[PDB]
């Protein structure tokens, strides 16, 4: 593949380099249009820049906290972290978000990997071994209510048994309602005079619930889980313009108020190098 | 000329004609076979009475009244005393059969009123004590009188209650089984043909009972003005192609 | 020795995977199959027969009465009966389709709503059943009603009506669990003309509904039903 | 491939790709034609 | 394959919607029989509900415990878990329970896996390294009175030893003594005035015994067996209607009295929305 | 069974490595694709497109 | 070669190696040519 | 393979159920020499019986 | 597949299939008939 | 290096599963066999030699 062509001295009638801007094109103007060049090979396929390579790596979506302790006159387990709960959603943290946010809608398969690791803030013999049991709760399937419920039978709900300080991994085919996932929607559930706007009511995708599955030792354990997503098979449609302010919410495009100016201030002139 | 409305089955020497029928169920639209000998098992020649057996029992008729509940017939129960089929039934070791339903009710087009009659096939009832109270034999083998679902609760007798088929799922639902309608105003019977259905090939026919017949009101008699407030219900019942083996001595059973 | 290498999930338990294990008993000869009637295949062949609505579900207690819609004879333009159609909720809910449909997370397809009629032969009424597709409110009067998808049922010698409620809708599946954006519609019934009842009778009459799934249904991404559950393992 | 002698320790089946609801929802013993009258 | 097909207006003396539901069929009707349809495909198989897919995730059917403490003294070692056992069964736990009970026959393959995990609830220096030994000990063979008996030998019983905090998998045969496992039995196990009514006569699958091959350190040690259940090849006849009330007893059809109603009472009017 | 050494790496999660995973939802069929217009495939498609420069950056 | 047998579970996909610019550098209704005028 | 195979009614000079024990044979008598039996087959080869299968565990 | 060098190190043998009772159900030297007379 | 993933199991000794081992006695020549009247099997080979009943169980 040529990158650039040799090309001489031109005197024309045939000005490449005048366009009119306001058609909306992109002329696709070149080096050799305007000055005289050599020829010269690409040497390479812009493999890297695929949109299956920009959202193929793993990225970390989330980080929760579970404890181990007695459970034993707890009157809330959820809120002990006896066992805690997230709402799946993939807008919670912003590097992967931004990423994402450069296409209007997308459609992938996710692969998981979720690491858990433990610590002993206060005085153990000993670091016990704790297995993890993270559960997939979609929306209309009973939610845990204690850390030992009949919930976590899970006999129809898929769920991974891993060892804290291990990895889990596994895949999960694209689960969207609609051909694509709406990474925007200027719209509404219904035409009420105050419901919520945004996606935050088309991307209900229910929410995964992890808990020990030990009883307690004697001291406490705090385990950290990490969940880290990577889209397999992407599809993007539409691209739009990049995310220039800090987010504020999850599903909703709010930037914050009295935010900095985001273009960089010349030190010097126009005229300024 | 011919309806979906008249019939005429004949098995054995009897014959039941009905001039307002409502098509028939064949149960998982099968038709009662006898044993392959692929499927067979025990190896002894079995015994094939045929017409003896193979004819029409008319059961005891029972009162449909504007506060019935429903009943209930266990087979082969229900017949362990009609004729040779009976003896046949406490003399083998094993038996095995199909059977045609015929359920029976007419009244005038002035009436309203809608009958489920449907065929469980392994009908475990409940206990109405609740926990893991067991039912004694003798409540459930009431034989050609059946069991009535607004009689009361007895000891050692399973539950009545008709919005929960005597087991733990809702009325409603018993569709999912080969069932049949009475509606006063279209049908006056509901003809079931059941073949065999069991996990093995041939079975006691006195420690287990394979299907409970259940007639079950629905929509309430509701009679003309001044009318009698009652109809009866028959239900006849026949064997088909019934086989039985291994012949003794005859069965004692409890009560 | 061959070199491997080990990935993240190594040793994981995932309940949804398939694979290979030894058998416990080596050589053991199981049972020959006799032949039964009816097999199940798939649970969609299930869910195309139809099953009893407890439509009259004002009672107090459960009772076989809240299967009976009522009917009152000389009542002119008046409304039978309403109901929005979250088939995982409400009446459809005990059905056997609404209780299979709660094994799955998303569904899709037709679904099909008969009426029985089960008033003396020598009476007759006109019923009005109408669809409602999503974005409008529950109808209020039947002018309201017959706008959307209807049937005029004539009461007859054939005693059921099957109306079909086609799959209306934009984005291709709905949850089973009440959700608004995906919500289905609303089903109502009024008198056409009205019910009449022959001399020397009296009273209400009552309609029996059945609700199945036309061949069309999609249900997928099976989870936990909220239909059962349970405090301490049961014993013997 | 499988690793193991016996057959239970094969995975799971394979979709029936079977499918007949008719012995369900229409066990009658004389057929119905869609469109043509319930009760002649 | 097509969903609907085109269809348009009708005015005919062939009434496809007229039927007679008393006949006990439930009529194919479709959308195209009464409205005016448009093409659409299917776009789909109906795969995941194939009864192999739904009875072939595994589920928790049995939650028991066994510890590792010295034996000296103990008059009763079954009775101080050290060495539990469990009926093998199916219905003691309920999410599959239900499932299975959708169907009145049902003939598989068994894959267990079985979770061990440990906990030291009062004062250890540290965690031990237990095996676990689980025997099957079907019906005729003897069971075990302590927990090193000969029986533990299991010269010609499979038994499986795994350490805990790991996890054990084997699958097991379809062990029916008929074609299938009944899901219900509406028979005796003879004609006897009083004996039991139900499938507990029928199910008769004998018995697993679990324990730790370890002898005792200084503190204590509770090991808790999750035992899991997946049905591979799986056969099902004969539905029947779902269960409405809740479960009492392992084997019998029984609901608890003074239960709730099960139809959710309307807030408002037959005619509500 | 077949003899096998595991080499150093093993049990690491490298966030960039491409392999493959049990499906967690087993035979879960997704929503058909339908078309939509716009479709990018490599961030080269999209960075010839001109957009304004904020050449005046001295407010 | 796949060792599982859903789709999902499958790796990354391979290059688009597909590339086309033009509907988001040239969406005008009529063609322009490099070095012809742009408004005639 | 068959199990059992059909027999009738026999009425013989030729009697298979009486043998001589003290000769030390087993003879190899089937319910069919003794009652009347219908064909059956083994659908079982008696794999887990083989001394392989009862030794190696 | 053998991974190994030794004939002891392979698995379980696979069924005799062999299965003959006569030696031990009838080892008598003059052949005896099921049918005719034990003794002559 | 080729990558694997372990399963639940991994590591377990069930006393009725088959597999290989290596042989700690490699190259060793096991004793010719010889005939020896008498070989068994199956136990269903046996079990159609009739034995005694002791049926007069009650000494
Ligand atoms: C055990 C176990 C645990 C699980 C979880 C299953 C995965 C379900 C999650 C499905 C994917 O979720 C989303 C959520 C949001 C988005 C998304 N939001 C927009 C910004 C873009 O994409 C995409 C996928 O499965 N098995
Ligand atoms: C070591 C070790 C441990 C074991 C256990 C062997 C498995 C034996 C269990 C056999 C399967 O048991 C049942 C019990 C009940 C039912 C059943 N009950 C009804 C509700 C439905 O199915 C099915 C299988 O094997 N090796």
């Amino acid at each position: 593949t040529v990158a650039s062509i040799s090309s001489g001295p031109k005197h024309t009638q045939k000005v490449p380099i005048l366009t009119a801007n306001e058609t909306g094109a992109t002329m696709p103007v070149l080096p050799s249009d305007s000055i005289e060049t050599r020829t010269t090979y690409m040497h390479f396929n812009g493999s890297e820049t695929d949109v299956e390579c920009f959202l193929g790596r793993a990225a970390c979506v989330h980080v929760t906290e579970i404890q181990n302790k007695d459970a034993t006159g707890i009157d809330n387990h959820r809120e002990a972290k006896l066992f805690n709960d997230w709402k799946i959603n993939l807008s919670s943290l912003v590097q992967l978000r931004k990423k994402l946010e450069l296409f209007t809608y997308v459609r992938f398969d996710s692969e998981y990997t979720i690491l858990a690791t433990a610590s002993q803030p206060d005085s153990a013999n000993y670091s016990s071994n704790l297995v993890v049991q993270a559960m997939y709760v979609p929306p209309g399937a009973p939610n845990p209510k204690e850390w030992d419920d009949y919930t976590w039978q899970s006999a129809s709900n898929p769920s991974v048994f891993f060892k804290v300080g291990d990895t889990s991994r596994f895949s999960v085919p694209y689960v969207g309602l609609a051909s694509a996932y709406n990474c925007f929607y200027d719209g509404y559930s219904h035409d009420d005079a105050e419901t919520q706007y945004g996606i935050t009511v088309l991307n209900h995708m229910g929410g995964m619930a992890f808990r020990i599955v030990n009883e307690h030792d004697e001291h406490k354990t705090l385990v950290k889980i990490r969940v880290y997503h990577r889209a397999k098979h992407v599809e993007a449609w539409i691209p739009r313009a990049p995310r220039a302010l800090p987010y504020t919410s999850i599903g909703r495009t709010n930037y914050p108020k009295n935010t900095e100016p985001v273009i960089k201030k010349r030190k010097g002139d126009i005229k300024s190098y | 000329g011919y309806s979906d409305r008249v019939q005429q089955i004949t098995l054995g020497n009897s014959t039941i004609t009905t001039q307002e029928a409502a098509n028939a169920v064949v149960c998982y639209a099968e038709w009662p076979e006898y044993l392959p000998d692929v499927d067979a098992s025990d190896v002894n020649k079995t015994s094939k009475p045929d017409t003896s057996v193979c004819r029409f029992y008319t059961l005891d008729s029972k009162t449909w009244t504007t506060g019935s509940k429903g009943w209930c017939w266990k087979l082969p129960d229900a017949l362990k005393d009609m004729g040779v089929f009976g003896q046949n039934m406490f003399f083998h070791s094993l038996g095995r059969s199909g059977y045609t339903v015929h359920v029976q009710c007419n009244a005038t087009k002035f009436h309203s009123g809608c009958l489920l009659v449907v065929v469980i096939p392994e009908h475990q009832l409940a206990s109405h004590e609740g926990g893991n109270v067991s039912v004694k034999y003798t409540f459930t083998h009431p034989g050609e009188r059946g069991i009535d679902l607004s009689s009361a609760n007895e000891v050692g007798g399973p539950v009545k209650d008709v919005l929960y088929n005597m087991n733990g799922t809702l009325l409603g639902n018993l569709l999912i089984f080969p069932h049949q309608f009475i509606n006063l105003r279209t049908n006056n019977t509901a003809t079931i043909v059941i073949p065999y259905i069991n996990s093995v090939p041939i079975d006691s026919m006195t420690r287990h009972n394979n299907v409970s017949l259940m007639v079950i009101p629905i929509a309430p008699l509701t009679v003309p003005t001044g009318a009698t407030p009652s109809l009866p219900i028959t239900v006849t019942i026949a064997p088909m192609c019934t086989e039985f083996s291994g012949i003794r001595s005859k069965s004692i059973v409890p009560q | 020795g061959l070199p491997t290498t080990t990935l993240p999930g190594s040793g994981q338990f995932l309940t949804t995977d398939d694979r290979q294990s030894p058998s416990a008993l080596p050589n053991y000869e199981p049972t020959p199959r006799i032949h039964i009637p009816g097999k199940v295949h798939n649970l969609l062949e299930i869910i195309q027969v139809d099953t009893l609505i407890p439509m009259n579900n004002t009672h107090t207690k459960d009772e076989v009465n809240s299967y009976l819609i009522p009917l009152n004879a000389n009542r002119q333009n008046e409304q039978v009966f309403g109901t929005n159609l979250f088939i995982g909720d409400g009446v459809f809910k005990t059905t056997l389709l609404g209780e299979i449909v709660q094994y799955y997370t998303h569904w899709s397809g037709s679904l099909r709503f008969s009426l029985m009629y089960t008033g003396p032969a020598l009476s007759s009424a006109k019923l009005i059943l109408a669809y409602t597709p999503p974005g409008a409110r529950g109808p209020q009067d039947r002018r309201e009603a017959m706008l959307g998808t209807h049937v005029v049922w004539d009461i007859g010698l054939q005693s059921t009506i099957v109306m079909t409620i086609p799959w209306t809708s934009g984005v291709q599946f709905r949850y089973t669990d009440p959700d608004t954006y995906t919500s289905a519609g609303f089903l109502s019934c009024w008198y056409q003309t009205s019910l009449i009842l022959p001399p020397e009778t009296t009273g209400q009459v009552y309609l029996l509904s059945f609700i199945s799934a036309c061949p069309d249904f999609k249900l997928r991404l099976m989870k936990d039903t909220q239909t059962i559950s349970q405090t301490v393992a049961l014993t013997e | 491939i499988n690793y193991y002698k016996d057959a239970a320790s094969t995975s799971s089946a394979g979709q029936s790709l079977s499918m007949d609801p008719s012995k369900f929802t229409e066990p009658v013993k004389d057929l119905m034609l869609k469109g043509a009258p319930a009760l002649n």
